[PDB]
């Protein structure tokens, strides 16, 4: 039983997967087990999410955050994301789950009964963490294959049946791409936004052909990028700037996710582009939003002017003006004035809010969706009673941006921790004093004093 | 050690789990009976769902007299017909 | 305001350069034992 | 080696729990204390006392069950089994509130019990009784806030009541009606606390990362022996590792430690004198400067003038049913609300 | 060496009364900017108009203020989260009115205490330490983010950022009982559990270090003089300490292994403050504390009380007051 | 307290005639006005305009009555404001509007009646706190 206990690893059980990071077959097996654990979670949940699943309930009314995915790639949907089949659900569910038998199957062998060093068995699946030209050798694979992930979103965009479209002319649908943005200006303009509010960086992406056009250029970048580190190997300047090192590199990693889930949990939180509504219930800013257009159209129906209406501290009490003076919601929804969303566009003119399309123009449809997003706000207990903190129980409500939201600021938290513990610990060990001061060699004793 | 056996003795000894494989179910169907016969209730003077209001009463039965509290819970309960 | 938005981005970028730079210049090597970590 | 002598013996064994002289105080209020509580929450009821379900038998769960405190119209009856409220009657001395009297000085005594425990045994192994006395701030607090401040107002109805939900409400109670937030011992006492969390935290972490290699382990905990004479983490390391961060260190160990324990101990004795004067409702409610001019200039607002607001709402809207003894009529017009609220 | 070397070398220097190092060097002007923006605020900024209505509130000294009412106010709802730096005001009495100093000391004072975790790791690498502190460091700097930076951006505005100052604090706690139901969250009920519970191991282990202090001393001076700095010998007898407290509780509730010891220490509060912070963090996005109002319920249907409706009722009075002229529609939605 | 048959006794119609439901009756009822309904009616209230109420005196001077069975299907058929001068099934649910208010696609005859007989019946158990708002929580 090598390295299976603490005398001859150097680790404790409670640090007992650190016995590995020399033993790569049977890392190998730990790797593709744990991969297997996420498939078979994606599909389980899928067929769990389906078999608990009313059709002509919202998504967001049933905890759901599987199926609504799966809904914004155009599979199962139809106009206004009405559930038209569910049977797609019902593969992706099946297909994931079966995989996961297949990479069980894998891990464990390779964990428990496939050689416990590869290095002997195979020079090509071998590898030592030192040798940065392998190092960056695997990093290109698997470049490659994010690249060919990402094209895979592409291919279903543009000739797989399309994408669900909530911005959609004539409402929310689902659309074939056929011109996605290629334009460098556009796409790394994204890039370049400040993440600050009206701006919102890559959050605010507000359109189908700007994500598609997205991922094809992060694809070739991915693909370009994978040749690239197959066929070089580090040079000077990054050598001396690195640990070179296993924990090294799970540290940068660590790093890398923790900033994915913080990015990840704005997107849940702001975007209604590839989050749509119609299916992960509305954005906190919407809902705000939307309250206010609720009772600007039932007041005006009473026969109120909203627009010359004088709020209690002397500010419109449903209409005012931003910073720079478009034409904004009333009342505390003024910090959301940023908000879009195709329910409200057509009341906005060059100004901002246009007081003769609301006079005139509100349909029904804007109404009946103004209301629903008003009275689906993500505001919700831990016990799921929805609304605000004070309400009785009643409705079984927490929006699925909540869910996510929350989840992935937790996990990237956690992330960041375990990238600070990492990456302290492989420079502490690679200079050679992690398990501590050498009593006779003690750096502190041989510095002069402070004073 | 002072003096007593370990627990890790006792508790993986076949006797031990003899004794308790009874004495612990025991117990645990006591206390549910406990329950389901209602002793509990009348042993704490916990009200039942139906015993914490009469029927059209909507007022609490809160005790307002130090010394003759007792009789004042006792005509409360007979205010449940 | 347009002056000061201009030295305060100088500024910013004067120091940001320094952080990263400096963190570039052999810092591994910076440390009492193992100095060979390249 | 009379009798007394040969029960001393007895009393002293070195067993796997220790029983000594105080053990006979410590043991029976500390056993009834929990007791009780666990035989209230689990199936009495608050319905009499305060119109509230707060046992499991009732369907409350863990955050929300309670031993209550018995009605105002008690007193601060000691709310005897025996005594001529219950009368003898354990049901009605349970429907009373008898078991919150029942823990609370069970729970008192218990805790004299304790303290006498650490006096004993630290007698006996030949230590310094530094532990001990740092057990008067839990004391300090537990007397000041269950005995002296119901004993200060009406009755022990405004105790807190022993449960989660219970002891929330208490804290929400010392906002509205006390402005307790507002207190300097108060804010000395989360001082005291945030600080000894804080010393807790950088002591452990700091000692644990200027550890000597003592073992070939990258596991280090091994690399102990509770016998070894040396230091087994850098005192000078951590001096100036803390100089050349913060500006100041510890440089001795025995200050430093006895500095852990006056800290947490200090401020909870501080944040005890504060409830001593609430149970009086000498409170630090107000700044008379603040409210004479808000009261002379409608435009003047401060967080302080902010917080009365909440205050009195908190009380307007806790107050008929946190206080049903008082019968709170209080007509929907005349509740203090904001805009559309 | 060039001059850029020896500039490297001075920045990372060992022997520095205080350490700079490269955090050092983005840590020192934030954090001196964050400090006298704060200062001169406090003392002198005119009324903020906190809540975007007109409506400004006094935070200074010279304004009105005593030391616990005084605060520097968090920027106007009228900005949300837009970025609002002084070059973007027409004036700097624009500037003050809406709050600029707010997002100037907090922004300044994140990046600086954020280098400040960073450069306890540098220097815990420069001096042949274990990394670790800088992580226990990172509970305190995590929870601040999430006062200052997280629930600010999950609410949609600055505006609701805790105040920088006492009573502000206070109104922030509060405002957070009100729309959250904090005290109901079991990641705040864990922070309660990793601060109650530090205060408790730090007077336990002050306590019993002290009371096994070796006799080095006479009684007309103080022990602390037993213990002399670098010294080698462990000042204590842990054993007798363990021996103590063993027989306090029972003998395998104590500690005999130092080491075991003080990473408890460092672990309880530290993960405790972690929780704390991620709740904060995650009422951010209103996932907030269990709602049992009205959860039981009589034979007929009569709603029957527990101490969470009380608490229901407090949490009532502080939102229908709170911001008393800011809401126009029913639901309070941010 | 009990829900006895009399509270689960309700009009009939506006001609003096009652319908005593079930407890499973009751207990669809609760679920159905929580599956269609409490988004916006929670508590017997109005989310997305206040001022209407489904109190049981709200109910009766509202035109046509809606104090009864007879009232409250046909409201959930077709929708009128207070006074009953316009028909409002394209902004509130109805059976005539389950096009585009899904929700509405599976409820049945049956299932309205229970939801009417919720409505009818809950305020006789909480009184005041049926289309009290938060003062009465
Ligand atoms: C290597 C790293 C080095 C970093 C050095 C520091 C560089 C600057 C860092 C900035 C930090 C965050 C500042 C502001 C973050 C924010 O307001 O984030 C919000 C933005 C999104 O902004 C929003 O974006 C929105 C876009 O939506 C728009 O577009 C949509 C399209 O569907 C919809 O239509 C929508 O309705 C419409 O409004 C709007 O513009 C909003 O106005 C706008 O506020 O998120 C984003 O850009 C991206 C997400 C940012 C991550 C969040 C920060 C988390 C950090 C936690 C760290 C904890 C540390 C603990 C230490 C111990
Ligand atoms: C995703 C989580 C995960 C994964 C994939 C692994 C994987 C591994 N661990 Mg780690 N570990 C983990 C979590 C995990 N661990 C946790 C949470 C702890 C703390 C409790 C540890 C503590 C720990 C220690 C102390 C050690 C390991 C070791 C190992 C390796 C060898 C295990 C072995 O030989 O036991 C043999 C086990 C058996 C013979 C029992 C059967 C185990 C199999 C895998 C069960 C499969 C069940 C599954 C349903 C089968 C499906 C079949 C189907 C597909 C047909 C292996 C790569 C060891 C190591 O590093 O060796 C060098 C080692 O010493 N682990
Ligand atoms: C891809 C992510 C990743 C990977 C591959 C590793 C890998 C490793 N970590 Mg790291 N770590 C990570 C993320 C990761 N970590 C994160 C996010 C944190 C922040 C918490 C850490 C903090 C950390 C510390 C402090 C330490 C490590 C250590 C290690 C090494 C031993 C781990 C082990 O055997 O644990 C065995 C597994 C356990 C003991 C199980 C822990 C139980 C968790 C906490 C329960 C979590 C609750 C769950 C999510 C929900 C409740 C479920 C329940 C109800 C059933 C191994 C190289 C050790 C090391 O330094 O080795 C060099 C070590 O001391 N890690
Ligand atoms: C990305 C993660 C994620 C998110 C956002 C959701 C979200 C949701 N789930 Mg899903 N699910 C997940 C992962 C997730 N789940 C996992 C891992 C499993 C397997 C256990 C499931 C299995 C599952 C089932 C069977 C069900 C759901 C349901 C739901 C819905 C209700 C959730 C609820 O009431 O939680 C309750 C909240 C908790 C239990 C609190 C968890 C707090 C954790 C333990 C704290 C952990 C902190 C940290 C990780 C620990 C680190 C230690 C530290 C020292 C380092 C909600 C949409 C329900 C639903 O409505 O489906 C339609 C439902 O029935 N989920
Ligand atoms: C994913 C990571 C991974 C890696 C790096 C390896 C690597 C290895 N495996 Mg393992 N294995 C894996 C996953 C992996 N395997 C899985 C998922 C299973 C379950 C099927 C197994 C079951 C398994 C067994 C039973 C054996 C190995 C063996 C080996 C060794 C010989 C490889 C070889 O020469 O094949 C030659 C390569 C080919 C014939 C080409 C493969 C064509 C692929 C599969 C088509 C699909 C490609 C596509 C990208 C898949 C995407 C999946 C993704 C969507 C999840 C090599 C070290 C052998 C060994 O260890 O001998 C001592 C051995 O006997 N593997
Ligand atoms: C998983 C993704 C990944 C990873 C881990 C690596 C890793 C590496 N790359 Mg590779 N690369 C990749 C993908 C990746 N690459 C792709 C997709 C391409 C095609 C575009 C390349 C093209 C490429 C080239 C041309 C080179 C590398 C090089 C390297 C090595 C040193 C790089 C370095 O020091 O980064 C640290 C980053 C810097 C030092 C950049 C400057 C620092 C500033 C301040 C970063 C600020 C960013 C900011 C925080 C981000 C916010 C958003 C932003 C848009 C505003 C390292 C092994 C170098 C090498 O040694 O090749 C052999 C090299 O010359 N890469
Ligand atoms: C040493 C442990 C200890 C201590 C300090 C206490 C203390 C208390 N108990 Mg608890 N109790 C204990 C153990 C203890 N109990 C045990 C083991 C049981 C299980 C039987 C109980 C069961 C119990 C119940 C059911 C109740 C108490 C109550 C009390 C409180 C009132 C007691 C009282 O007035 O006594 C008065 C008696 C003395 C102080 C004895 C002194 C005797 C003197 C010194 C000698 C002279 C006696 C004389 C010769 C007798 C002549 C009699 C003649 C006139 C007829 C007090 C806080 C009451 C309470 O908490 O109400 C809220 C209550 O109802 N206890
Ligand atoms: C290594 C290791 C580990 C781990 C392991 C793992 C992680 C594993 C995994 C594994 C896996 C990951 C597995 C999986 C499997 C799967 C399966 C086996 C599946 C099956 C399926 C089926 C059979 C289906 C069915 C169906 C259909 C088809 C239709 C629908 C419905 C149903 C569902 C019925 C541990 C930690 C223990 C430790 C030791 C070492
Ligand atoms: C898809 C998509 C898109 C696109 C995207 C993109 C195109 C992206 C890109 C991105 C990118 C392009 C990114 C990058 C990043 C980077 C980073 C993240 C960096 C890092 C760095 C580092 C970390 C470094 C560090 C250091 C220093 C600083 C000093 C020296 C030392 C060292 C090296 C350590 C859009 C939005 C349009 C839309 C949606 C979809
Ligand atoms: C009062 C009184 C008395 C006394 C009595 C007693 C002394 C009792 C006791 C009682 C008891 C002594 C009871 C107990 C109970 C217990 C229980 C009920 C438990 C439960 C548990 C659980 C539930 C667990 C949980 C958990 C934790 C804690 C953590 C881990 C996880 C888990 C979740 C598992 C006398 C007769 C003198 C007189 C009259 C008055
Ligand atoms: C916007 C961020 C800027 C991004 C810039 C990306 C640049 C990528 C290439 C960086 C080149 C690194 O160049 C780096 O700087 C100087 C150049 O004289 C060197 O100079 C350093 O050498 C040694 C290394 O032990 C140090 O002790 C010494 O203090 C210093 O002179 C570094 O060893 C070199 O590695
Ligand atoms: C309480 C303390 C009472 C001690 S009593 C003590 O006990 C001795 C025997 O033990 C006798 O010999 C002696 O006469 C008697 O005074
Ligand atoms: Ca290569
Ligand atoms: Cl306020
Ligand atoms: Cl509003
Ligand atoms: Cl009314
Ligand atoms: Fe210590």
């Amino acid at each position: 039983a090598t390295n299976r206990d603490q005398e001859s690893s150097g680790f404790a059980w409670w640090a007992g997967n650190a016995r590995l990071i020399n033993l790569s077959g049977k890392l190998l097996g730990a790797h593709v087990a744990h991969a297997g654990l996420i498939v078979f979670w994606a599909g389980a949940m899928t067929l769990f999410e389906l078999a608990h699943f009313i059709p002509e309930k919202p998504m967001y009314e049933q905890g759901l955050i599987l199926i609504p995915h799966i809904a914004t790639l155009g599979w199962g949907v139809g106009p206004g994301g009405e559930v038209v089949d569910t049977f797609p659900f019902f593969v992706v569910g099946v297909v994931h789950l079966i995989s996961s038998a297949v990479l069980g199957f894998g891990g464990v062998y390779h964990a428990i009964r496939g050689p416990e060093t590869l290095e002997e068995y195979s020079s090509f699946f071998g590898y030592d963490w030192k040798d940065k030209n392998k190092m960056t050798t695997i990093l290109g694979f698997h470049l490659i294959v994010l690249g060919i992930g990402a094209l895979l979103l592409v291919a279903k965009a543009m000739f797989f049946g399309g994408l669900y479209d909530t911005w959609a002319p004539g409402g929310g649908d689902v659309r074939v791409i056929t011109n996605p943005t290629l334009d460098p200006r556009v796409i790394f303009g994204y890039l370049l936004k400040s993440p600050f509010g009206g701006e919102g960086w890559i959050v605010s992406v507000n359109n189908l052909e700007d994500v598609v056009g997205g991922h094809i250029w992060i694809g070739l970048i991915c693909i370009a990028g994978g040749i690239w580190h197959i066929l070089t190997t580090p040079f000077g300047w990054a050598r001396r700037a690195f640990i070179w090192s296993g924990e090294a590199y799970l540290s940068y990693s660590l790093g890398a996710l923790s900033m994915m889930g913080f990015i990840a949990t704005c997107f849940v939180w702001f975007n209604n582009t590839v989050y749509p509504s119609e299916f992960y219930g509305p954005t906190g800013p919407e809902a705000s939003q939307a309250q206010a257009m609720t009772f600007l159209i039932r007041d005006q129906k009473l026969g109120a002017n909203v627009g010359s209406a004088q709020g209690p501290t002397g500010l419109g009490k449903y209409l005012m003006r931003s910073p720079t003076g478009e034409i904004i919601f009333g009342g505390e929804t003024m910090r959301f004035w940023d908000f879009r969303g195709p329910w409200l566009e057509p009341l906005r003119g060059p100004n901002g809010l246009d007081l003769n399309k609301i006079k005139n123009d509100i349909q029904p449809w804007q109404e009946r969706r103004a209301a629903e997003y008003m009275t689906h706000a993500p505001l919700g207990s831990l016990n799921s009673v929805g609304g605000v903190a004070t309400e009785i129980n009643s409705v079984n409500f927490v929006s699925p941006r909540s869910w996510l939201a929350t989840s992935h600021f937790v996990l990237a938290f956690f992330f960041l921790v375990g990238h600070l513990w990492h990456a302290g610990r492989a420079r502490a060990a690679a200079a050679g004093f992690e398990k501590g001061i050498d009593r006779e060699s003690e750096p502190v004793l041989s510095m002069p004093s402070l004073d | 050690t002072t003096g007593e056996r370990p627990f890790s003795d006792i508790i993986t000894s076949v006797r031990y789990w003899v004794i308790h494989s009874i004495t612990i179910p025991a117990l645990f169907i006591a206390g549910w009976l406990f329950v389901s016969t209602g002793l509990a209730y009348d042993v704490f003077g916990t009200p039942r769902p139906d015993s914490y209001y009469a029927q059209e009463q909507r007022s609490i039965p809160l005790v307002t007299d130090r010394f003759e509290a007792k009789q004042q819970v006792e005509t409360f309960l007979e205010q449940l017909k | 305001m347009e002056t000061l938005k201009i030295t305060v981005y100088i500024v910013v970028t004067f120091f940001v350069l320094l952080f990263v730079f400096g963190f570039l210049s052999g810092d591994p090597a910076r440390n009492p034992k193992r100095k060979d970590l390249e | 080696r009379g009798w007394f002598d040969i029960l001393d013996d007895w009393l002293k064994r070195d067993r796997f729990v220790f029983v000594g002289w105080s053990g006979i105080l410590l043991f029976p209020c500390a056993y009834l204390a929990l007791g009780g509580w666990l035989t209230g929450t689990t199936f009495v009821t608050s319905w009499y006392t305060h119109g509230l379900a707060s046992s499991y038998l009732e369907g409350c769960n863990f955050l929300t069950v309670a031993v209550s405190t018995p009605a105002n119209s008690m007193g601060h009856s000691l709310l005897l089994l025996w005594g001529p409220e219950a009368q003898g009657d354990f049901t009605r001395w349970c429907q009373l509130g008898g078991l919150w009297t029942f823990i609370a000085l069970h729970g008192a005594f218990g805790l004299i019990g304790f303290m006498l425990r650490q006096f004993e045994i630290a007698r006996l192994v030949g230590v310094r009784p530094y532990n001990a006395i740092a057990f008067s701030a839990p004391i300090a607090v537990f007397v000041s806030v269950f005995l002296i401040y119901p004993l200060g107002q009406s009755s022990w109805f405004f105790a807190p009541s022993f449960g989660v939900a219970a002891i929330f409400r208490f804290l929400l109670f010392f906002q509205g009606f006390h402005n307790w937030t507002l207190n300097p011992f108060h804010m000395m006492g989360v001082a005291g606390v945030l600080g000894g969390a804080l010393l807790c935290a950088i002591h452990g972490a700091t000692v644990e990362n200027t550890l000597f290699q003592d073992g070939e382990g990258a596991s280090t905990f091994r690399a102990f022996n509770p016998t070894q004479a040396e230091e087994t983490y850098s005192m000078v390391t951590a001096n100036r590792f803390w100089s050349q961060i913060f500006g100041i260190a510890f440089s001795n160990k025995r200050w430093l430690h006895f500095f852990m324990l006056f800290v947490p101990v200090t401020g909870l004795w501080m944040s005890a004198i504060g409830v001593v004067g609430l149970a009086l409702n000498l409170r630090s409610y107000d700044f008379i400067s603040q409210e004479i001019r808000a009261a002379e200039d409608p435009e003047f607002e401060t967080f302080y003038t902010k917080n009365l607001l909440l205050n009195e709402g908190i009380r307007a809207w806790m107050a008929p049913q946190d206080q049903p003894h008082e019968n709170f009529v209080f007509p929907e017009e005349v509740l203090p609300r904001g805009n559309a609220l | 060496a060039n001059l850029w070397e020896r500039f490297c070398n001075w920045v990372t220097s060992t022997d520095n009364r205080l350490y700079v190092g490269w955090f050092g060097v983005i840590m020192i002007p934030t954090l001196l900017a964050a400090t006298i923006c704060f200062v001169i605020a406090f003392i002198a900024a005119p009324p903020v108009d906190i809540d975007g209505i007109r409506e400004p509130v006094s935070g200074s000294l010279l304004y009105g203020n005593n030391i616990i009412t005084g605060a520097v106010v968090p920027s106007s709802n009228a900005i949300g989260l837009h970025f609002y730096p002084i070059w973007e005001a027409a004036s700097l009495d624009e500037w003050l009115y809406n709050g600029g100093p707010y997002q100037l000391i907090i922004f300044h004072f994140l990046l600086g205490a954020s280098c400040y975790m960073g450069r306890q790791w540098e220097l815990s690498y420069r001096l042949g330490m274990r990394p670790w502190i800088c992580v226990a460091y990172s509970a305190p700097l995590a929870s601040a983010f999430a006062v200052f930076l997280i629930y600010p951006i999950g609410q949609g505005s600055f505006s609701d950022g805790m105040p920088l100052g006492i009573s502000g604090t206070f109104n922030f706690m509060i405002v957070f009982q009100a729309e959250h139901n904090i005290l109901m969250h079991p990641f705040h009920q864990l922070g309660v559990a990793g601060v109650f519970g530090g205060a408790l191991f730090c007077a336990m282990h002050g306590s019993l270090v002290t009371s096994s202090l070796i006799r080095e001393t006479t009684e007309t001076e103080s022990a602390n003089y037993g213990y002399k700095f670098g010294q080698e010998e462990e000042t204590y007898n842990i054993v007798a300490a363990h021996g103590y407290f063993g027989r306090l509780i029972f003998q395998y509730a104590s500690f005999n292994n130092s080491r075991s010891l003080h990473f408890f220490l460092a672990a309880w509060p530290v993960v405790g403050v972690w929780f704390a912070a991620l709740g904060i963090s995650t009422m951010a996005f209103n996932l907030n504390g269990f709602n049992f109002n009205h959860s039981v319920i009589d034979a007929k249907g009569n709603v029957i009380n527990t101490w969470a409706d009380i608490i229901n009722r407090a949490n009532l009075g502080m939102e229908v007051m709170h911001e008393r002229n800011a809401h126009n529609f029913p639901l309070d939605l941010a | 307290a009990e829900l006895t048959p009399e509270v689960l006794t309700v009009p009939l119609n506006s001609e003096g005639k009652t319908i005593t439901l079930t407890e499973k009756q009751y207990l669809e009822g609760k679920r159905l006005f929580q599956y269609a309904c409490a988004s916006c009616h929670v508590g017997g209230i109005t989310k997305t305009n206040p001022s209407l109420d489904l109190r049981t005196e709200t109910l009766a001077l509202a035109t046509p009555p809606r104090d009864n069975i007879e009232g409250l299907v046909d409201y959930m058929k077709n929708p009128t404001t207070y006074d009953g001068e316009q028909e409002i099934a394209e902004v509130h649910p109805s059976l005539r509007s389950a096009d585009i208010f899904p929700k509405m696609r599976n409820l049945t005859e049956k299932d309205l009646v229970a939801i009417a007989g919720h409505i009818l019946v809950e305020p006789k158990i909480l009184g005041d706190k049926w289309g009290g708002g938060k003062v009465y929580y």
